[PDB]
């Protein structure tokens, strides 16, 4: 038996769409990666123990005597001392403060995490953060909502295997952020030519016209989306609906109105 | 007979896992049996709030993000709710593809649950270790189609797989199960443990390609990118080579269902059989969804498939029409200021004040919605019951072929056998009607590739949007003043369910479906999880 590296994975103030697009991995499936390439050993939606089972499950696997690697979903609710998001009786600051002070590194997978994501949107009722702001730690940031599970996994296996990838100013490993939406999109030679669909019901956008007059962000939002897709099969511009920017920091925010460029 | 303690006194369980989100349970147990419940929702977002002044376009990307298990379904219903609003009636094509992308949401969300979410409660992985792979392989081929998934052959692979595992040291995700050890609760021979335990494998597999198919019309999965305004965005959804492609994953993934889900639902329902006197209620409401006529709420309502109504006191003689006016939500025992109690939803209030950890007064992050006064059970259950009563023959032949095989009589679904039942026979009908809904949407994109009407923004108006997720009834609800959100509030499916006692004092279906439930191990309480995972829980949904 070779011993397999230690996950240790919670869940803050997230709506879980990262843990389901990570699963969407094929490149190994999760039962594979989870089998034979890691051990993941807290993961509140998939794991058997529950309660106080489920606690000494996380306690056992951060005494682990090999270290750990700590995955995050989710922002941070700071507002009453922590106690508008809490886990076992204890607000989900302290615990995530707790696990990232002992691991051998910090994925933050998701907006959410990596920036604080929808719930720190204004005006933030429950003073959400992201992880590296509200604990003051260094983060592999791989944000999108969700992310890529090509990105995430990706991510996790160059850690285990290679060591912390080149990053963005953003902390986004530039093997998978390095390239705006937009320069790899199939209907910018549309964009080039100001081929512009004015309305969803137009014969323009039938015709696959660009989507810049319609909002697109795909021109200010690094992520590799045409290039690989998602699910094998599409994404949003091949849908028809512009980008939402929607792995760029505080994009809630910043992106708005998502159907206008103001 | 049913394992029981002679246990008195508190058990908490928190965190609830195997659910979507934050999930406090805490019960009084007198003499083996749980006497009271408390259903506790552990964090705020506050969408809502978020949502007020800003354009009611960009609502849908918003609430979409109150769940990533149920996604797309916020979506959805924000997109009828302005639609609404707006006073717009979708393209025929629309309809459609909504539809369809609601169809594959059900398939895929009611798959994992049962495998990934469920099963573990009922099933005992390290006993799939005990089992002779040539005896499963044996039973496999007496109680179910025949595969080579089935084959001894494949049995001997996924054992040696798991025994390498566990013999490794590092049990993961098994870590302090509640079966380790063997537990008096555990009723299943080892060979169906080693049957449900492949099949759970294999539906890691199968949830990818329910996920592909159901991204085909909705751009991606998890959070789809297809929905605006007066319809859908997605022309090349409507071609031949996509929808062949969607057709084809579909067929695979109801392949799955019919050859693994159904069998291994019916084999556990029939060893289990002592659940089916265990966790019921008996109010059920449903907004209907796969409606033929989506023009408004109201033909929503009249024209779903899977049809809308309300029983009460499990009174099947009796479905009543769905009053929208008579929706209303309470923050009595919930974390919100004094005086929001009564509030139907167009004139919501999320004022948000917490207290402290277990306020028997004041005690969680969701509402409690009521029905004139009664609290209301929502989901495949619901559904099932009213499409029933109703005579709808799709129900109507699949419930009395589960009731002829488990030789159960129909009141034994209020239930949570009954829930759990109920979620894999609404699961076949959506598979037996696929390959029709894709025909219609080919036939009609193939002449007329219309998807999206034109609108206009309203200074001043108000919208409702009804869904029936995999979860249950599900509304959204918008003010618009001057162009922009003046209120937005979402009623979730888990917000019927789960939610807190309402103003009256009286417990939520989850909470009344605790009570009675027998612990036969207070140290691992693996009874209250059955009851709750049957609810299939979404607690980012249910308090948003
Ligand atoms: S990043 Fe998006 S998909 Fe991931 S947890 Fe946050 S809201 Fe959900
Ligand atoms: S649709 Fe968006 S990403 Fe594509 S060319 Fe136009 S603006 Fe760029
Ligand atoms: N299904 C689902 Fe999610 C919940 N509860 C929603 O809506
Ligand atoms: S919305 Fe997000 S998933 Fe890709 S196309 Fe835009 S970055
Ligand atoms: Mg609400
Ligand atoms: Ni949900």
């Amino acid at each position: 038996a070779k011993h397999r590296p230690s996950v240790v994975w919670l869940h803050n103030a997230e709506c879980t769409g990262c843990t389901e697009a990570a699963i969407r991995t094929i490149k190994p499936y999760i039962d594979a990666l989870i089998l034979d390439t890691i051990s993941l050993d807290y993961q509140e939606t998939i794991m058997a123990a529950a309660g106080e089972a489920a606690e000494a499950a996380l306690h056992q696997a951060l005494e682990g005597k090999d270290g750990y690697y700590l995955v995050v979903e989710g922002g941070l609710p700071t507002i009453d001392g922590g106690q508008w998001g809490m886990v076992a009786g204890h607000p989900m600051i302290e615990t995530t403060k707790k696990a990232a002070a002992k691991a051998k590194g910090i994925i933050c997978i998701g907006t959410c995490s990596a920036y604080g994501g929808v719930q720190k949107a204004k005006p933030n009722p429950s003073q959400a953060k992201g992880v590296s702001e509200a604990l003051g730690v260094k983060t592999i940031n791989i944000p999108g909502c969700p992310p890529n599970p090509i990105n995430f996994v990706g991510a996790v296996v160059h850690v285990l295997t290679k060591g912390i990838p080149d990053l963005d100013e953003n902390g986004r490993p530039k093997l998978f952020y390095g390239e705006l939406v937009h320069d790899n999109c199939p209907r910018l030679p549309h964009f080039e030519a100001s081929e512009f669909a004015p309305s969803f019901d137009s014969e323009e956008a039938k015709k696959g016209f660009c989507l810049y007059e319609l909002g697109c962000k795909g021109p200010v939002t690094y992520n590799n989306c045409p290039k690989v897709l998602f699910n094998q099969v599409n994404w949003p511009v091949q849908a028809g609906h512009p980008c939402l920017g929607c792995s760029e920091p505080d994009f809630w925010d910043t992106m708005t109105p998502f159907y206008e460029q103001g | 007979p049913t394992p029981q303690s002679t246990f008195t006194g508190p058990i908490v369980v928190d965190p609830i896992t195997r659910i979507e989100g934050h999930l406090r349970i805490m019960v009084e147990v007198e003499n083996g049996k749980v006497k009271d419940a408390w259903s506790s929702s552990q964090l705020f977002r506050g969408l809502e709030i978020i949502l007020k002044g800003r354009d009611p376009r960009d609502a849908q990307h918003f609430t979409q993000r109150a769940c990533g298990i149920c996604t797309y379904v916020h979506a959805l219903a924000s997109s009828r709710c302005v639609d609404d609003a707006v006073k717009v009636s979708i393209p025929a094509n629309a309809r459609m593809m909504r539809n369809l992308v609601m169809a594959s949401q059900y398939l895929h969300d009611h798959l994992v649950h049962f495998y990934h979410f469920h099963a573990l409660d009922w099933v005992d992985v390290t006993a799939a270790l005990k089992a002779d792979p040539n005896k499963a392989a044996k039973l496999a081929a007496s109680i179910a189609p025949a595969r080579p998934g089935n084959s001894a052959k494949a049995l001997k692979a996924v054992q040696d797989k798991l025994k390498a595992f566990v013999e490794s040291g590092q049990l993961g995700i098994f870590t302090n199960a509640y079966f380790l050890g063997g537990h008096k609760a555990y009723y299943l021979p080892p060979e169906v443990d080693l049957i449900a335990t492949a099949h759970y494998l294999e539906a890691l597999h199968m949830q990818v390609k329910a996920a592909s198919a159901m991204a085909i019309l909705g751009g991606k999965n998890p959070h789809t990118q297809f929905t605006v305004v007066g319809g859908c965005s997605n022309y090349q959804g409507l071609t031949k080579d996509p929808l062949a492609n969607y057709l084809a994953l579909s067929k695979e993934v109801c392949q799955f269902v019919n050859e693994c889900y159904i069998p291994d639902l019916l084999a556990v329902a029939g060893f289990y059989k002592d659940w089916g006197g265990i966790g019921g209620t008996s109010n059920y409401l449903a907004f209907g969804e796969f409606a033929t006529d989506d023009s408004s709420p109201e033909k929503h309502l009249a024209t779903s498939q899977f049809p809308s109504g309300v029983i009460t006191g499990r009174d099947l003689g009796k479905v009543d029409n769905v009053d929208l006016g008579a929706i209303y939500e309470d923050v009595k025992y919930s974390w919100y200021a004094p005086g929001g109690d009564g509030k139907h939803p167009y004139d919501g209030v999320t004022d948000p004040k917490y207290t402290k950890l277990d306020d028997k007064d004041h005690y969680s992050w969701m509402k409690a919605p009521r029905y004139k006064g009664k609290a209301m059970e929502v989901g495949p259950l619901a559904r099932t019951f009213i499409a029933y009563a109703k005579g709808q023959p799709d129900f109507k032949k699949v419930v009395d072929m589960v009731l002829g095989k488990l030789s159960v009589p129909a009141t034994a679904l209020h239930s949570t056998l009954g829930r759990t039942a109920a979620r894999g026979i609404e699961t076949a009908i959506v598979c037996a009607n696929m390959e029709k809904w894709i025909k219609e949407m080919a036939d009609s994109g193939a002449k007329d590739n219309t998807l999206c009407a034109k609108w206009e923004m309203p200074e001043e108006s108000k919208g409702v949007g009804l869904a029936d997720a995999p979860r249950g009834a599900l509304s959204h609800w918008i003010r618009i003043k001057g162009k922009k959100i003046d209120n937005f509030q979402l009623v979730v499916p888990s917000t019927w369910n789960l939610g807190p006692r309402g103003a009256q004092g009286d417990k939520s279906p989850v909470e009344e479906a605790l009570i009675g439930t027998p612990i036969a191990d207070p140290k691992r309480p693996v009874e209250i999880l059955r009851t709750v995972h049957a609810f299939d829980p979404c607690i980012a949904c249910g308090v948003h």
